[PDB]
DNA sequence: GGACTCT
DNA sequence: AGAGTCCAGCCAATGACA
RNA sequence: UGUCAUUGG
């Protein structure tokens, strides 16, 4: 579904990887090129040794994975941050 | 409040490791009604007053209020208006009984406001200590008055004492002030000139003695020492000079406080804040020897560190000993060695911060699911870890480390006390029998409820025993379900309420045991996150010790167990294919000597030999003239050296034929003569033999550490000790020890050999005590977290 | 089996003799104050005579290697040959060679343990019950191929829970329990 | 690396491997541009001298534990000599050249390949006789043998004695060289494809009219030359002094090395982040040398003319001698009884301006390495010192210096009182005896003063400009 | 009906896109009834 | 005191040697050596 | 923290304020280098000469109070002196570039990121403060589920 | 039975002292073959070359090369000490042979009573 | 850079 | 015995750049 | 929307 790949707006990678999958999905097409498209859409480190490719394994890759960053920790509303100072009228 | 800053109280500052030098803090507002109730009750700072492991108060006073507390206790002969000016808004209910002149002890008696007793601190509300120091008012200290006031009633009384005490100390600072000037530190040049002359006399004495030794070696009147022993001798002389500087600084502090008794620097030294004789030695005396990796700075190119010294300079000041102080000002080389130590500490804390964070997260995620269940047991998942939480089924902030009183035959019921001590006396001798336990765990602070009483009004002696025995039996049945040993509680109540040393009333005993049942009934509850609390306390402590550089590296002759975070991480890593430090303790030294001879690495080259060869028809002959004092310093014999050379030459491939003879040249020389013919090509094999001969002719397991046989005094009990000999070997397996007569020898291996021989419970025990030993001296309260980690 | 690793086995066989005369005794090194060994060493069979001090009861163990076993019962025998195996094997009379590299019973790391009787086992099982239905907590685990299980063995009493008396720096002695799980 | 008047420059990274198991495989070994020869046989080929000569040269001033390894490698060289019937060194060298010629599958004849292999050996010694190349290999083998046994008395790789520093202009020079070679290579590839696609000697204007240098000079200021240029933070006016005086060591390391002591500020280092212990700050008396190519050639020619004019019969000591090298190019080999007569006189002619320069580093490496090193290139850290010539402070023998000082500048002092202040680089500083203070010099005996070559300025000159803002550190 | 975070649903849908089917089971708890309990006094007996 | 004045003479500008700002003079000479001579050679 | 040179800097600044000129009348600074080799007694002698040039006769208690920069200060509320003398004097003081309103952050509501639908990041974008994982550990350890 | 050979070699005045010293210092300093493999920090390099030479097993023979060039021809207790003695009496005979060589040299045969050079007369200032 | 696992 | 694989504290703030 | 540089506790 599109909910894992929304329209990026600033002025998707998985959509482009699926487009490179469907660009080889023809009857006169080898299983090796479709297999390579499926692999580099799912996990590029199976056939390569490069990082920074946004694939599926990016949500479970290291410290910056999805659970550690957005599930057991999050950015919140009704928050504030400021320098501290002492007070003698404050117990 | 005003401004754009979040204004916190200073009393919580030490709880958050916070300074007001640019620290930021965050806020979140969670306005859900369940969260509102939990914030109002569970996360309120009155609820969190006592620390959850060692029970000391989390809030208290800081730098200026310590000296204000000290000087407020020492003040005398005040009017009623001066006392009421110091008290301020808390002078409303101050009662002058019939007095017209008051002291600071009366102010403290009003501030405490309870007639409680405590050994060494309080008696009927008055402070019977000599001075009020930082152990009384600073947070996380074992002698806090707020901790005693909250042990007496509740956390509201301790938080009220903290608020009222901080107000009164700041009013003392407003009326009287506190400042340290330069005249308190260095009023004139007399003492610093005297210590400068003392240092420049003694270091030239050290240099002339070392030069006399070097010239006696150089002309040949004595045989040279090893470089380790020579470094140890110079290390001892410079340490003696440092201790002489320390004693001079201490005598100057004594003479200054008997000449000028109102010195503010010595006032904050006596109050217990950050001034000691070592810091005053750094300012006024000497800066000492600068250590990198436990040793001085290593020699680079040309046998020196800096080009300010000659090549291969034996000057100890050029290896990092600083003669100047901060008052005189460090010179260029001294500033190099000081900056070397400073930048090394900065690099080490930067390199260790991320490792401490990674281990802290691993331990927190492992231990976070371990809780106290509804029956007082510590469980994780469906596995019972402990039968009783904190060994008491009471909160750890309520539990009190009390003095362990060894059985004396002047006690009332010495028979019952000695029977309980024979039951529980194991575990009180620990640390490979080196240490005897001085503290045990009272279930709560019952010492504040003990009042002394004359023997006519006291409870009867047999009735007090019946009360203690019936309460402990009822508790052992109803609260611990007859599966936990709580004989330590009965031992505490029998020795601390002993009629041979203290008599109490009947209502005092009733009050004590009713408070005991109240702590057993109300304090500990199911769902207490004991695992994540213990994990956070252990993690915060090793992070503080890593970022504070608390564990100094030091080198010794034997192999020792390391201290600090990397040893803690090696313990929790549990790596298999690594060598372990295996300790052998024995009453007789012959069994340790037989293993020490066979396992300690000695090569021919470290014996400093004189090896010279010459070619002859039919044979290449090699003369090895060794010195006998070198053989005695290695603690071997000449036959050992002969066996080393014979084993290497008789088993080597490059030697075709050989023959060995032993000549006597002196009582200072032994000539091992070898006749040789090498396998062709004999010239290349000759050069390879002459290259590998001082190293390959060796014996024992190859290690950088030697095996010196130490000795100490070990405990069989509190009253009986014995002299024990110790030995440590770096060793992978335990197999090669199996050829020796190791009977009546205690053997302490690492974790995996303890598991593979003794089992999982001995592995748990080793992990507990070894993880506790990495924190250092003075951290026994981390025993109960570490056990909770080891049992996981 | 050599002349050094038979004395450590003799110290183990005092505890096995104590268990054979009382299955619910507390086993630690203090049991060694109530016994006396005599070793007749030979490279085919080693005879270890364990004598109770006050009751004068004798028990003769015949210690063999794993290869050569020539076992016929002598008078006052234990009833089963003690076999020093090369590896850790399943069996109460089969001690591997790693157990006897050092003196193990006199060590500070040697535990203090009991086999629980039916009363204490029922108390432990009813304490472990969580109260909610038929749910139960579990004790921590311990393998059957361990020297504690080899010492505590009785032929018609199955050993399921072992109670340990841990050293404790702050309370003296602590009570724990392990459950013995099966191997092979 | 080639001398800077040789464009384009040639880099050759050679490696010597030693094993006690295989002492016959004492192999000098480059990658894809040189053969893998025994270095003793290569020195025998280049210098045309016997193996007993190399044994007597490597064992002259060595401790006896190194002479065993010397005898072992010489015996393995003699064994691999005698393993072939009637050994000729030219035949063995040419056989190795033939073997890797047919191994590399190169499309070239054998005379061109052999000249390209044996003439581009040691680009810093490109136009010297081959015997000096062989003796350079012998002295490198001697340094290897000494560093095997005494590895702490050898200059570490993280030391500042071993490195040169890039200034502002060196980044621009390196990028201009790289883009000029890329421009000529693109023109060559386009011309080859124009000849092999259409068949006329022509070049497309679309390749020629772009140099590829505008984009490189634009991206030079982005700093990606690891961390050379950056966005200026406008924190303080001091930063315009702080940042161009800071030296980055980009990858043992990051600990405070003793070689960084006098030439860098001790206290101005970062205390956190990724660059902790990586960025140092120059002292106020420390500079980094710049030299033009014309001055480099004139300086090298004048120093070689001084070495060959005087000491004319005493610079042929290739066995038992001190190799005099200039920018690692071996020039002569002096008598060992003349070295202190040489170096001092060289320093006496450096401060006099006899060579046309005042920052000619002259290092005398004793301690069984035994070499005289002359450094004239750019990128060296230099600093002024007080000369101690034969046990007397030269500052204390000029009485008119105190009366004439305020009406003269630093170059006026160096011209009129030349032997008072010497410009010493960090390599000459590491291998000399310097006194820390003039008070510490004056409180010494008149025989202890003969050991010291230099004397230092006060400690306030050892801080940076950021540290001079502070008071009493 | 489920009440989970949106990042939980994005994570589960992406793990489904990798091929891991994640199926949740729900508690149809038996209906429980409060019954009165006897008086318990935890005060000690002296 | 004499070595301190001799060291102070290095810090002050040298108009005869072309040193108008000693704290950045080597970088000025480096860029001048590039753009006036070495670019012409390359 | 053993910052001894700050006291010497206040002493030398006050000694400049007594005598800011040399004997020619020109403004001369006080040479106190970054790595100083002159003793503290030489600076005390310099300060004594400055204060004796300013006021040609002082009592030696007043002169020792002026050199060491000790002063009797008075409580502004009761107009009574304090107990002991206070280190009081001028110093060169520096402002640092870390201001409170450059770091001050607050968010009630705002934008959300498109994928996970939690709050955005930056301070210019008005983002939220990340309630991290160690704060989650702290709220677990409080028992506030 | 060794008293015949030991009275052949030396007088019977320091004889049983030699015997008891050789016995207890041979049973004390008896050395077996201990370890030193490369599957388990650094000394001086001159000794480290030989140490990591001796770490590997291929530089050692499979069986012991017996000595060939004949030494100790005045003292031919080696003629039995080669292989008639291999247990404790081998090192006992080696120790008494060293004691006989020392006492015929006319010097102290022990190493314990070769007393230490006390070095804390150079390092006892202040 | 360093520890665990498969080969 | 040697390569693959994954791991390297938390929370920030500015500016430049793609 | 992410990298790089610099900085803070
Ligand atoms: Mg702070």
């Amino acid at each position: 579904p599109l909910i894992i790949r929304p329209a990026i707006s600033f002025w998707n990678e998985l959509t482009y990887l699926l487009g490179m999958i469907v660009k080889n999905c023809n009857l006169n097409a080898d299983e090796q090129v479709i297999q390579k498209a499926v692999i580099e859409y799912d996990d590029i480190k199976i056939i390569s040794n490069n990082t920074t490719s946004i694939n599926l394994s990016y949500i479970t890759s290291g410290k910056n994975n999805m659970i550690r960053s957005y599930i057991v920790a999050r950015r919140k509303d009704q928050t504030a941050r400021s320098v501290i100072g002492p007070s003698t009228s404050i117990t | 409040t005003e401004g754009d800053t979040i204004k916190i109280s200073p009393g919580i500052a030490n709880s958050q490791n916070a300074d007001f030098d640019g620290d930021e803090e965050w806020m979140i507002l969670e306005q859900n009604p369940k969260a509102v109730i939990e914030q109002s009750i569970l996360m309120y700072p009155t609820t969190l007053l006592k620390h959850d492991i060692h029970g000391a108060p989390v809030y208290g006073s800081i730098q200026d209020e310590i000296v204000a507390a000290y000087s407020l206790f020492r003040i005398q002969d005040l009017c009623l208006d001066e006392v009421l000016n110091i008290l301020g808004k808390y002078g409303r209910e101050f009662d002058p009984k019939g007095k017209c002149k008051f002291s600071g002890k009366d102010i403290y008696t009003y501030l405490i406001g309870e007639k409680i007793n405590y050994p060494g601190l309080l008696k009927d509300g008055e402070i019977i200590a000599n001075d009020v120091d930082s152990n009384f008012v600073v947070a996380m200290r074992h002698l806090s008055l707020a901790g005693l006031l909250s042990d007496h009633k509740s956390n509201v009384e301790g938080i009220n004492f903290i608020i009222k005490s901080s107000y009164v100390f700041k009013r003392y600072l407003s009326i009287y002030g506190f400042g340290v000037t330069f005249k308190d530190l260095r009023p004139n040049s007399t003492f610093t000139n005297k210590l400068e002359a003392i240092n420049v006399e003694k270091i030239e004495l050290i240099k002339e003695a070392y030069a006399k030794y070097l010239n006696d070696v150089r002309d040949g009147k004595i045989v040279p020492l090893s470089k380790a022993l020579e470094a140890d001798y110079v290390e001892s002389m410079l340490s003696n000079l440092t201790n002489l500087n320390i004693r001079e600084i201490e005598e100057h502090m004594r003479q200054t406080l008997i000449d000028d008794p109102d010195n503010n620097l010595l006032k904050m030294a006596k109050a217990g804040y950050k001034v000691n004789p070592t810091e005053l030695m750094y300012i006024l005396g000497t800066y000492g020897q600068q250590r990198i990796d436990g040793e001085p700075a290593e020699t680079r190119v040309l046998g020196r560190v800096l080009p300010y010294y000659l090549p291969d300079s034996k000057d100890p000041e050029g290896r990092g000993y600083i003669l100047n102080s901060l008052t005189k000002g460090l010179t260029g080389s001294q500033y190099y060695f000081s900056m070397l130590v400073a930048r090394s500490q900065s690099t080490d804390i930067v390199c260790e911060t991320s490792r401490t964070g990674t281990l802290a997260r691993k331990i927190i995620k492992k231990m976070e699911d371990m809780v106290v269940d509804g029956y007082g047991q510590v469980v994780i998942g469906n596995t019972l870890i402990k039968y009783a939480a904190n060994y008491t089924k009471i909160l750890g902030s309520v539990c009190k480390p009390v003095d362990l009183i060894y059985p004396d035959e002047s006690m009332t019921w010495y028979l019952e006390i000695s029977a309980l001590w024979n039951k529980i006396k194991q575990g009180f001798v620990y640390s490979q029998k080196q240490k005897l336990a001085k503290k045990t765990l009272a279930p709560f602070n019952f010492l504040v409820f003990v009042k002394p009483t004359t023997e006519d009004n006291a409870i009867k002696v047999k009735d007090l025993y019946d009360m203690i025995h019936n309460v402990i039996d009822d508790v052992r049945e109803k609260y611990f379900f007859t599966v936990s040993n709580i004989d330590f509680m009965e031992y505490i109540f029998l020795t601390h309420l002993n009629p041979s040393r203290i008599r109490i009333t009947k209502e005092t005993a009733i009050t004590i045991f009713e408070k005991f049942y109240e702590k057993l009934n109300y304090t500990l509850g199911g769902g207490t996150p004991i695992g994540i609390i213990s994990a956070q306390v252990l993690s915060e402590k090793f992070t503080q010790q890593a970022l504070s550089s608390f564990h100094t590296t030091e080198k010794s002759g034997a192999v020792k167990q390391k201290l600090g975070f990397n040893e803690f991480n090696n313990l929790t890593n549990l790596s298999k294919n690594k060598t372990e430090i295996i300790t052998l303790v024995s009453d007789d030294i012959s069994k340790l000597q037989s293993v020490k001879i066979n396992f300690e690495f000695v090569c021919l080259g470290e014996l400093n030999p004189n090896i010279t060869l010459r070619k002859e028809t039919d044979k290449y002959v090699v003369d090895i003239i060794v010195n006998r004092l070198y053989i005695k310093r290695a603690e071997i014999t000449e036959l050992v050296v002969e066996y080393m050379i014979e084993r290497f030459i008789s088993f080597s491939v490059i030697v075709k034929e050989w023959g060995m003879e032993t000549f006597i040249e002196d009582e200072d020389n032994i000539r091992f003569t070898v006749y040789l013919n090498f396998v062709e090509p004999e010239e290349l094999n000759l050069s390879k033999f002459m290259m590998v001969l001082p190293g390959a002719a060796n014996k024992g397991k190859i290690s950088k550490f030697k095996i010196p046989i130490s000795d100490y005094t070990g405990y069989d009990d509190f009253n009986q000790t014995k002299k024990l000999n110790k030995m440590t070997v770096e060793l992978m397996n335990l197999k090669e020890l199996g050829s020796f007569d190791l009977e009546n020898v205690n053997v302490y291996p690492g974790v995996w050999n303890t598991y593979d021989i003794f089992g999982i419970e001995a592995a748990r025990e080793y992990l507990c005590e070894a993880m506790l030993n990495t924190y250092g001296e003075g951290f026994d309260y981390l025993y109960q977290p570490c056990d909770l980690l080891a049992s996981l | 089996m050599n002349q050094y690793n038979v004395k450590y086995l003799a110290k183990i066989l005092c505890l096995k003799t104590e268990i054979a005369r009382d299955p619910y005794a507390v086993i630690n090194r203090n049991v060694l104050l109530r016994y006396t060994t005599d070793i007749e060493y030979n490279d085919l069979v080693t005879l270890i005579t364990v004598r109770h001090k006050i009751d004068s009861m004798k028990t003769v163990f015949q210690v063999f290697n794993e290869s050569s076993i020539n076992y016929t019962p002598v008078d006052d025998d234990y009833g089963e040959p003690i076999i020093i195996t090369s590896y850790l094997q399943k069996g109460h009379n089969k001690f591997p060679v790693n157990f006897l590299y050092i003196d193990v019973v006199i060590s500070d790391l040697f535990p203090s343990f009991v086999r629980l009787d039916t009363t204490e086992t029922n108390i432990v099982n009813s304490v472990l019950q969580t109260g909610d239905g038929k749910k139960t907590l579990r004790l921590p685990k311990m393998l059957e191929t361990e020297i504690v299980v080899k010492i505590l063995y009785r032929p018609n009493i199955p050993l399921k829970i072992v109670r340990f008396f841990r050293n404790n720096m702050v309370t003296g002695v602590e009570i724990a329990d392990r459950s013995v799980i099966s191997v092979a | 690396v080639s001398p800077p008047n040789v464009l384009p420059t040639r880099y050759r990274h050679y490696k010597i491997s030693l094993d006690i198991s295989q002492l016959e495989a004492l192999n000098i070994s480059s990658t894809k541009t040189f053969i893998t020869v025994n270095i003793v046989l290569l020195s025998q080929y280049l210098s045309r001298v016997s193996l007993e000569f190399i044994r007597r040269s490597l064992s002259y001033d060595m401790p006896p534990e190194v002479v065993y390894l010397v005898n072992a490698i010489i015996d393995s060289a003699k064994r691999i000599t005698e393993s072939i019937t009637d050994f000729n060194i030219d035949t063995y060298i040419n056989d190795l050249v033939e073997a890797e010629h047919i191994k590399q599958k190169s499309q070239l004849t054998i005379n061109e390949f052999k000249y390209e292999m044996l003439h581009n050996f040691l680009p810093h010694m490109n136009y010297t006789p081959d015997q000096l190349k062989g003796f350079y290999m012998i002295s490198l083998l001697r340094k290897f043998l000494y560093c095997i046994f005494h590895t702490s008395r050898y200059p570490d790789r993280d030391s500042m004695v071993c490195h040169r520093i890039l200034t502002y202009g060196k980044y621009f020079e390196t990028l201009a060289h790289d883009e000029l070679e890329n421009y000529i290579g693109n023109i060559r590839n386009d011309i080859m494809n124009n000849h092999k696609n259409r068949g006329t000697y022509a070049v497309n204007i679309h390749v020629l009219t772009t140099p590829g240098l505008n984009h490189a000079f634009s991206s030079l200021l982005s700093g990606k030359s690891d961390g050379s240029y950056r966005t200026h933070p406008h924190y303080s006016w001091m930063q315009n002094i702080s940042i161009p005086r800071s030296v980055g060591f980009y990858p043992s390391v990051r600990k405070y090395h003793p070689s960084q002591y006098l030439y860098f500020c001790s206290s101005d280092v970062p205390e956190r982040g990724p660059q902790v212990g990586l960025v140092s700050q120059l002292s106020v008396l420390s500079s980094i040398t710049n030299i033009l190519t014309s001055e480099y050639l004139d300086l090298e020619k004048k120093i070689c003319e001084y070495i060959r004019s005087y000491y004319k019969d005493d610079i042929s000591y290739f066995e038992t001698g001190f190799p005099i090298t200039i920018e690692n190019a071996l020039v002569a080999s002096l008598n060992p009884n003349m070295i202190c007569d040489f170096v001092t006189d060289f320093r006496r002619r450096k401060r006099m301006g006899f060579f046309g320069n005042l920052e000619v580093g002259i290092t005398l490496v004793r301690d069984h390495m035994n070499e005289i090193r002359i450094n004239i290139g750019a990128g060296r850290l230099v600093r002024p010192f007080l000369v101690v010539d034969n046990g007397e402070l030269m500052m204390d023998v000029c009485p008119e210096l105190e009366s004439r000082l305020d009406d003269m500048t630093f170059s006026d002092i160096q011209k009129e009182f030349p032997h008072v202040i010497e410009m010493v680089d960090i390599e000459q500083f590491t291998f000399s005896n310097v006194c820390e203070s003039v008070q510490k010099f004056r409180m010494m005996s008149k025989d202890e003063r003969k050991q010291y070559d230099l004397c230092d300025f006060p400690a306030e000159f050892r801080d940076g400009y950021v540290a001079s803002s502070l008071v009493g550190i | 009906k489920i009440d989970t975070t949106h990042v939980s649903k994005v994570f589960l849908t992406q793990m489904n896109a990798r091929g891991v089917k994640v199926k949740l089971d729900f508690e149809r708890r038996p209906p429980s009834f409060y019954k009165p309990l006897d008086k318990v006094d935890l005060k000690p007996s002296f | 005191e004499m070595d301190q004045r001799l060291g102070y003479k290095f810090l002050v500008p040298d108009p005869k040697a072309g040193v108008f700002y000693r704290p950045l003079h080597f970088q000025y000479v480096s860029y001048s050596n590039f753009i006036l001579h070495r670019l012409h050679e390359i | 923290r053993k910052t001894i040179s700050m006291l010497i800097e206040v002493i030398l600044t006050a000694a400049y304020s007594a005598k800011p000129y040399n004997n020619k009348g020109e403004n001369r600074p006080v040479c106190f280098p970054s790595s100083n080799e002159t003793s503290i007694d030489t600076y005390m002698q310099f300060a004594k000469q400055c204060y004796e040039h300013s006021n040609p006769k002082l009592s030696d208690e007043e002169l020792s109070d002026k050199i060491f920069c000790e002063k009797i200060l008075y409580d502004p509320e009761t107009d009574k002196p304090y107990a002991s003398k206070v280190f009081f004097g001028p110093i060169y003081y520096l402002r640092l570039r870390h201001l409170t309103q450059d770091k001050a952050t607050v968010r009630c509501r705002g934008k959300k990121t498109k994928l996970i639908r939690q709050a955005n990041e930056g301070r210019k974008r008005g983002g939220g403060i990340k309630f991290g994982e160690m704060e989650r550990d702290c709220l677990i350890a409080h028992g506030a589920a | 039975d060794i008293r015949e050979l030991l009275s052949q070699y030396v007088d019977d005045a320091n004889l049983e002292d030699l015997i008891e010293w050789a016995m207890e210092k041979s049973s004390k300093y008896y050395i077996k073959n201990i370890g030193n493999t490369k599957s388990n920090t650094k000394f001086e390099s001159k000794n480290n070359i030989g140490i990591e030479y001796s770490k590997d097993s291929r530089n050692k023979l499979s069986y012991r090369n017996k000595p060939s060039i004949a030494t100790n021809l005045e003292y031919k207790t080696l003629c039995d000490m080669i292989k008639g003695t291999s247990g404790t009496e081998k090192e006992f005979l080696r120790y008494l042979l060293f004691g006989i060589k020392c006492i015929k040299k006319g010097v102290e045969y022990n190493i314990d009573k070769i007393k230490d050079v006390s070095y804390n007369d150079y390092f006892n200032v202040l």
